[PDB]
């Protein structure tokens, strides 16, 4: 192999759609080929293998990579993004008979959120005298956080959480600061928030 | 292959020679050193195929190499530099590209112990606005002022660690971004019903692993010397 190219350091999925991770190779003789997972701070899993046998391999948990020598890709697919899909994906190869990695594509899933109902509420420290942070909650995945342009206001990237119990998912992200004129009314201002936000009283 | 690597986690400061061990028992002729880092993947570092042989790989400046036996391939960085911050990876093969990897070995190289600082931890109940709202109350947890960024971050219920209802900030943010070596602060959310949170005898704990200074160290300031330690923050249930 000279090399092997995945494009987009991070990529996104809706839940539920195909998950198709693009990878393509430059090595005039066919090459073995690799994907593996790096689920988060854990090493890294084999999910398939193209060993010049099958050129449709199958992995665990519904994985499948066709190689294509006429197109020279090895394109990782699933039929459903869940949630538990969100890692980052390595495509590498062979080369020169003795050891090459791509340099990784983290996968986002965007949770199918079907009765969004986006709010931003004040939370009080368990102790303190007395600290507090804004939490932006239950938008769809229509909406995104931008950062702050207080330097003293500190905000979040978006996180979601799947919660098990209830089989729900949703967004967030937390802001802060120890500023004296920081209202939760104004911590989203640089954002574009949906129009029907709850705020409080 | 069982593949071994120590140490697992490590800080050191800068000048200083490290020493990184993979072992393996199935007495495999290949081995390696990669490095990864974000947006750049596993690079590989140093190669070998018997106890005979060495091979540089694409970054090998600033690292030196020995395979003392079939079982053992060693890396060492001569004097480490801030930019061998990174999570280090060895592997062996056997002669079909059967590759297996060691765990990992999390690297941190700072200019300055001087300035390493374990976190500050809180806890933040919910809202009764979004309990109202929703019938679900979301904690948050926050750890802020740590140096270097070297954290653990886990949610404990009534003793037991739980991964549902959780959300935690992929990376750190810098508090102080114009400053390279800015301390650091984390954000994480635990999601209970609003039911779960309601009852007071549930008690609810944000525990932080830090990754500091061991006793070896020498501390010469009157703050308390910033060792590896686990800083936790709780709350209990109200009825409301």
């Amino acid at each position: 192999a000279q090399s092997v190219t995945q494009l987009g350091s991070h990529v996104s999925v809706s839940e539920g759609a195909l998950v198709l991770l693009r990878c393509n190779y430059s090595s005039s003789v066919p090459p073995y080929l690799f994907w593996y997972v790096q689920y988060p701070n854990q090493g890294l899993q084999l999910l398939l293998k193209y060993t010049s046998a099958a050129t449709l391999v199958k992995g665990i948990n519904g994985f499948e990579a066709e190689f294509k020598k006429s197109e020279t890709s090895f394109h990782l697919t699933k039929p459903s993004a869940h949630m538990s899909d969100a890692a980052e994906y390595f495509c590498a190869v062979s080369e020169q008979d003795d050891k090459i990695f791509g340099k990784g594509t983290r996968l986002h899933i965007l949770p199918n959120i079907q009765n969004p109902d986006p709010a931003v509420y004040q939370l009080r420290d368990s102790k303190s005298s007395d600290k507090s942070v804004c939490l932006f909650t239950d938008f769809d995945s229509q909406t995104n956080v931008s950062q702050s342009k207080d330097s003293d206001v500190y905000i979040t990237d978006k996180c979601v959480l799947d919660m098990r119990s209830m089989d729900f998912k949703s967004n967030s992200a937390v802001a802060w600061s120890n500023k004296s004129d920081f209202a939760c009314a104004n911590a989203f201002n640089n954002s574009i928030i949906p129009e029907d936000t709850f705020f409080p009283s | 292959a069982d593949v071994t690597q120590t140490p697992r986690n490590r800080i050191t400061k800068t000048g200083k020679r490290i020493m990184l061990e993979c072992s393996q028992t199935k007495g495999h002729d290949r081995m390696y050193w990669y490095r990864q880092d974000p947006g750049l993947g596993l690079r590989l570092i140093y190669y070998s195929f018997d106890v005979k042989d060495i091979n540089k790989g694409e970054i090998s400046d600033g690292y030196s190499v020995s395979r003392q036996a079939q079982a053992k391939f060693s890396l060492s960085l001569e004097s480490a530099i801030p930019n061998q911050t990174a999570l280090y990876f060895c592997a062996t093969s056997d002669e079909s590209y059967g590759y297996t990897f060691g765990s990992g070995t999390r690297l941190t190289v700072v200019e300055d112990l001087n300035k390493v600082s374990p976190p500050e931890v809180a806890v933040f109940e919910p809202s009764e606005a979004e309990i109202s709202h929703t019938q679900k109350a979301t904690l948050v947890c926050l750890a802020t002022g740590f140096y270097p960024d070297h954290v653990e971050l886990s949610w404990w219920v009534n003793g037991k660690e739980v991964h549902s209802g959780v959300c935690t900030d992929p990376q750190p943010l810098k508090e102080q971004p114009a400053l390279n070596d800015s301390r650091y602060s984390l954000s994480s959310r635990l999601r209970v019903s609003a039911t779960f949170w309601q009852n007071p005898r549930n008690h609810f704990r944000c525990q932080v692993q830090f990754y500091g200074l061991s006793e070896n160290d020498e501390w010469t300031q009157d703050r308390a010397k910033p060792v590896t330690q686990i800083v936790s923050a709780e709350a209990w249930g109200r009825a409301d």
